[PDB]
């Protein structure tokens, strides 16, 4: 991923009043994944056939 | 009169005719598989303290 000039200038503080970036800012990258799975129900119980 | 080697221009053949563009060969190298399996949990039907 590539940052932005706005991000690199808001990382440092120095913003005026009611600017949001008055203090130095910290950022964290987060990634989420959505996948598939199979559930088997038998013998009055459950388990993963492939795990 | 001037005599010299006659100029002969080759002909025939075919250029840029019926483009096909099918050179790809399928196949690649990566991991093999995963040896994972699970059972159907554990059932529990016991009470009354039958010794």
């Amino acid at each position: 991923v590539t940052m932005s000039p706005e991000s690199v200038v808001a990382a440092a503080g120095g913003g005026n009043n009611n600017s949001g970036y008055n203090e130095p800012q910290r950022f964290a990258l987060v990634v989420i994944a959505v996948n598939h799975n199979v559930i088997r129900i038998m013998n009055g119980s459950m388990g993963f056939p492939i795990l | 009169i001037v005599l010299r080697g006659p100029t002969l221009a080759p002909t025939l053949d075919r250029t840029a005719t019926h483009t096909v563009t099918r050179p790809r060969a399928l196949g690649s190298f990566h991991s093999t598989a995963g040896p994972a399996k699970h059972a159907a949990s554990i059932m529990a039907e016991c009470k009354d303290e039958s010794r």
